[PDB]
RNA sequence: UGGAGAGUUUGAUCCUGGCUCAGGGUGAACGCUGGCGGCGUGCCUAAGACAUGCAAGUCGUGCGGGCCGCGGGGUUUUACUCCGUGGUCAGCGGCGGACGGGUGAGUAACGCGUGGGUGACCUACCCGGAAGAGGGGGACAACCCGGGGAAACUCG
RNA sequence: AGCUAGUUGGUGGGGUAAUGGCCCACCAAGGCGACGACGGGUAGCCGGUCUGAGAGGAUGGCCGGCCACAGGGGCACUGAGACACGGGCCCCACUCCUACGGGAGGCAGCAGUUAGGAAUCUUCCGCAAUGGGCGCAAGCCUGACGGAGCGACGCCGCUUGGAGGAAGAAGCCCUUCGGGGUGUAAACUCCUGAACCCGGGACGAAACCCCCGACGAGGGGACUGACGGUACCGGGGUAAUAGCGCCGGCCAACUCCGUGCCAGCAGCCGCGGUAAUACGGAGGGCGCGAGCGUUACCCGGAUUCACUGGGCGUAAAGGGCGUGUAGGCGGCCUGGGGCGUCCCAUGUGAAAGACCACGGCUCAACCGUGGGGGAGCGUGGGAUACGCUCAGGCUAGACGGUGGGAGAGGGUGGUGGAAUUCCCGGAGUAGCGGUGAAAUGCGCAGAUACCGGGAGGAACGCCGAUGGCGAAGGCAGCCACCUGGUCCACCCGUGACGCUGAGGCGCGAAAGCGUGGGGAGCAAACCGGAUUAGAUACCCGGGUAGUCCACGCCCUAAACGAUGCGCGCUAGGUCUCUGGGUCUCCUGGGGGCCGAAGCUAACGCGUUAAGCGCGCCGCCUGGGGAGUACGGCCGCAAGGCUGAAACUCAAAGGAAUUGACGGGGGCCCGCACAAGCGGUGGAGCAUGUGGUUUAAUUCGAAGCAACGCGAAGAACCUUACCAGGCCUUGACAUGCUAGGGAACCCGGGUGAAAGCCUGGGGUGCCCCGCGAGGGGAGCCCUAGCACAGGUGCUGCAUGGC
RNA sequence: GGCGACACACGUGCUACAAUGCCCACUACAAAGCGAUGCCACCCGGCAACGGGGAGCUAAUCGCAAAAAGGUGGGCCCAGUUCGGAUUGGGGUCUGCAACCCGACCCCAUGAAGCCGGAAUCGCUAGUAAUCGCGGAUCAGCCAUGCCGCGGUGAAUACG
RNA sequence: CCGAGGGUAGGGCCCGUGACUGGGGCGAAGUCGUAACAAGGUAGCUGUACCGGAAGGUGCGGCUGGAUACCUCCUUU
RNA sequence: AGGCAAGGAGGUAAAAAUGU
């Protein structure tokens, strides 16, 4: 899981991305975020599109 | 966001896992693996069986800690 | 009218070498964003299932028969009746339904590709030509009556 | 790795449009297979598409061709054509109705539903076009097709304005506080008008049909548009969507704050463990833009499967060697055939695409027309160098002969000594043995050491080499026998007979195993003894299997030159062994060492190349997983050969270089040890530290290079610590704001002192005025600010030292 | 107030364990420093630390300051002692606001441990070690036996 | 008669699961040792055989990707 | 005789786990 946080629990329908990350072994996919259970990584501002936060409605 | 969520709770050093990895039984209860701080490795901070140690634990899952001050 | 490298084993090097990256592309998907037009293109999975509507008919200038249609009368009427016709309905007949449309499961094979062979063949329709089209008979549908079967239908 | 029995061929027949084992009856026993049959897996195939410089690699969506299939499996029937998607029969599975007997179905047609899924469209309009079928025609159908819809799903085109306009508004951001940035960007003036509205309005459609003309040509007529009131044209007419990725390197683009190896990022490298150009935000910038990214897949890059275009001493990689089968390969001259090969001609290489040229859509994408190209394959002719083949010849290769060697080549039969060990005989006695020291161990039942004899196995010292032989594994007493290779000289014979060699057969150290012997030494295991933390080990004392032979099996190895074999070439010098020669010098053939060219990552290799070439074989394709599993084979077993992948890491690796190191080597050195004197350790005390205590026993110094240290002077101060009392712009520096007083002195009360409260004399300066009186300098005092103060933390931010 | 605690440990010192010594009495030889609110002569009072009086210097001129081991005379006579001096009681003195924690010094008394120190270990090659005094600096005083110096006596051995 | 298929028994194969069972990769500071790298403290590596907590050890053979100084005698210039 | 080595010996080489 990608991002800081995750409404992400247990019986979570989620979407898998695929890129192993280097790190954590036999790890070989994600979880995209901002589909199904996965939400948008709250209040990012700047790499949006990569973690699924709608563009933050400016005043 | 970087949340503030961690319970920095006190443990008995129970055993000393590979990596610089600790089954440290806590104030309270449970023992859980605990891996030693960063900090702490940084600074050269040995631990041994029969010490009392600061590890911080997680909300997401309170089953591994991390020994955060030099006992 | 065509050819780029880079990062990474070491304290440093050269090489071996792998991994990774920048290009292009897609039947794509996903996220975020989204004004319009053209052109293509859109079940890449379960050849899993399928509700409903259509997707293959057509010819009255092959011929018979039902229902109504009008022009007439034979028919007072009620028939029927005779006919041209009008149209429809199926039936028989004829041609088309083997194309067109779909899919890729199967198949590693003369299946396909390619180049040939057929003294081992066919080819409705189409065209070129030749010759013809004399006579007789018959059954079967529809239609009618009669059943069987819950229906589908089906026999006599 | 073998497969096959309608399997293979025949005769006869049936069946079919037709050949045919298609099918059957009867014979014959074939047929296919490593030039990879059968089996398994996988998959529609192609024109093409992508990619690539190309060769190639992927792929076959859409469009065109072909196949197969229409729920699964049969089967025919009908027909010109099917074994038939929207025909039939049957079985099966599923759903559907059933009065339970029975029937009804088939979307892989368009559309839709549902499921599965990351994911894929509207239950649309139309027959106007073009095509289909039928029909004389009218016409009827036509989910073919034409269109419309939806989806940034791709491609292309366009919009989100344009001109001016500060030496630079604000806001936000940096700053070293001046300023910079965003940025002419905005605001604002002018312009133009996507949108939108009004008017018009297509092309695509002229045939079929009717008349004249013969129902022929030909001429005229009349009708007809789904898209669509759309495109477009004319007028009208407002400034009118920007986003997404990135910003350590690769890679275009950096600063701040948040954060502290956390939260996170990551495609790799790797950032994060308090100055993050890598995380999160902010500004700024860069890239693209109605998109931008990520994922997945393909090619590319990857000459990383290398035909073009890699390799194999050490990096992965030469089989352990022979001998060979298939295959691959092949010397010189002459002649034919001309199969390969080349050329020319033509046929084919459909269309689309792709290439070019023009053309049409307001451009383009898209499309149309025309051209060319084309790997391949077909046929006709030709060419003969090469390859091929057949014929003839030749001697350079290869083999043969004659003569001669060298040899630890192999087998077999013998035998000769030394030694060990044992037995026996003697003589002799207190130990021997062993080790770094020891100890078990054996010894007066007489060992050891000594001589005499015998027994027995096994190995073969000196020669001995850096040598020789062998294809390796290997092979050493000497003799004899059988026999293999090999070299030379003679150029005498044969006349290309050659090279390689997948498989195959053979060999193949040691250990091992099986049966039979043999057993001296030795010696796994095993039992002792030591050593040691331990000792299953080295060191010692024993000791079995084994080692030896015979026969059988095993096959591995660092079976290594880690160098496959052959042949040709390309300096030399050198030592060597072994031949030949007109022999202090040439020439052959081995084995070494140093070096030319060349090569090589280097090391090195270098006429015995790892050089230049050629032929053939083996093998490699990152490391680990792993020589593992699984299968197969072989073996009596151990085990061998064959030989993965999942996963997993960013390496693993070679060569050398600089260091560091070494219980490597040399040369040195120092009070290093030694030679010597004196102390330390022991006493007591002095001091410093650890620790512990404590309210605090400040803080630092940590092996050498902390510990009579910072401290070259802790009673107070020092003092950094603790208790308590108090002080707050404060003991100390530089200013403000004000407010009254203000130079300066002495108390008094309280208090441990500090501090606090408070009294009085106490104002002169520059002065102006007759004075009253006024202002400001110096100087403090009160309140808030600028600020001080911190021995408070970081020597892993530092300078200094 | 604490840094000065103190069940211990460890580090460097100092002084010992005596007869080559010890104690006393006389007698001699240095160097290098240091000194004005300082060094302090000399004289007297003190057992003494010291005190009071007080010259001289501003220093090669006065001081500190006696050098000590040494030399001689005297005693001690091999012991826990005339070794050894800790510890502890008393009395003082000084400097400072003040010595309780926590000073130095004097005097009288007390006379502990200790008869050359295990494994280890250190230092040092010539005027060095050893041994013996002296000066400084910090400093009111000093916990200094430390440190930095200065001289006196003065070796042993280095095969290698 | 052939025949889709079915039955009956035997075989093979694949998928699903599977008690139980091997079981490898990684790991900064686990543990036990110290095998290996410096005559790595007994050269190593190597085949095999036997044994052992474990690296390993030892036998036999193989290899070099391993190695040779100093006194004191004797054999001779 | 010494030289310098060639070669054989014989003696040395044999003993090493503890942190912040
Ligand atoms: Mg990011
Ligand atoms: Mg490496
Ligand atoms: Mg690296
Ligand atoms: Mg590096
Ligand atoms: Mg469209
Ligand atoms: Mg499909
Ligand atoms: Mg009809
Ligand atoms: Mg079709
Ligand atoms: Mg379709
Ligand atoms: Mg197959
Ligand atoms: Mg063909
Ligand atoms: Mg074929
Ligand atoms: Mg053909
Ligand atoms: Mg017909
Ligand atoms: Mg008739
Ligand atoms: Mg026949
Ligand atoms: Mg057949
Ligand atoms: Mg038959
Ligand atoms: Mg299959
Ligand atoms: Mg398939
Ligand atoms: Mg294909
Ligand atoms: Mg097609
Ligand atoms: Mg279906
Ligand atoms: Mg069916
Ligand atoms: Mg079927
Ligand atoms: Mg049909
Ligand atoms: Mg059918
Ligand atoms: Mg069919
Ligand atoms: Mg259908
Ligand atoms: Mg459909
Ligand atoms: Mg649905
Ligand atoms: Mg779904
Ligand atoms: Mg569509
Ligand atoms: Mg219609
Ligand atoms: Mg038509
Ligand atoms: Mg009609
Ligand atoms: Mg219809
Ligand atoms: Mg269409
Ligand atoms: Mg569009
Ligand atoms: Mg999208
Ligand atoms: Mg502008
Ligand atoms: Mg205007
Ligand atoms: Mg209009
Ligand atoms: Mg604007
Ligand atoms: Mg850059
Ligand atoms: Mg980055
Ligand atoms: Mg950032
Ligand atoms: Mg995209
Ligand atoms: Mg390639
Ligand atoms: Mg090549
Ligand atoms: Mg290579
Ligand atoms: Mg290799
Ligand atoms: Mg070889
Ligand atoms: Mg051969
Ligand atoms: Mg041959
Ligand atoms: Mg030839
Ligand atoms: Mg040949
Ligand atoms: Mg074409
Ligand atoms: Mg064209
Ligand atoms: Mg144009
Ligand atoms: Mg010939
Ligand atoms: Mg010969
Ligand atoms: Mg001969
Ligand atoms: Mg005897
Ligand atoms: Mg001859
Ligand atoms: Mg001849
Ligand atoms: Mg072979
Ligand atoms: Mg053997
Ligand atoms: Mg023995
Ligand atoms: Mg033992
Ligand atoms: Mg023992
Ligand atoms: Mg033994
Ligand atoms: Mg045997
Ligand atoms: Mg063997
Ligand atoms: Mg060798
Ligand atoms: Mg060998
Ligand atoms: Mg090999
Ligand atoms: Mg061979
Ligand atoms: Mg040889
Ligand atoms: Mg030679
Ligand atoms: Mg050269
Ligand atoms: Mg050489
Ligand atoms: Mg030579
Ligand atoms: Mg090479
Ligand atoms: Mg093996
Ligand atoms: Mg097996
Ligand atoms: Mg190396
Ligand atoms: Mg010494
Ligand atoms: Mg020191
Ligand atoms: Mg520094
Ligand atoms: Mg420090
Ligand atoms: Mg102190
Ligand atoms: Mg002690
Ligand atoms: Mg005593
Ligand atoms: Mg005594
Ligand atoms: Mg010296
Ligand atoms: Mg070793
Ligand atoms: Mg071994
Ligand atoms: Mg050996
Ligand atoms: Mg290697």
């Amino acid at each position: 899981i990608p991002g800081e946080g995750h409404n992400l629990q247990e019986h979570s329908v989620v979407l898998i991305r695929g890129g192993r990350v280097k790190d954590l072994p036999g790890v070989r996919y994600h979880i995209v975020r901002g589909v199904y259970d996965a939400a948008g990584v709250k209040d990012r501002k700047k790499s949006r599109s990569k973690y699924g936060t709608k563009k933050p409605k400016e005043a | 966001a970087k949340e503030k969520d961690t319970i920095r709770t006190e443990g008995v050093v129970t055993e000393a896992l590979p990596n610089a990895t600790f089954r440290v039984k806590l104030d309270s209860g449970p023992e859980i693996l605990a891996y030693i701080s960063g900090k702490m490795r940084m600074h050269y901070i040995r631990i041994l069986p029969g010490d009392r140690v600061v590890v911080e634990i997680t909300p997401y899952d309170p089953t591994r800690g991390r020994i955060v001050y030099r006992k």
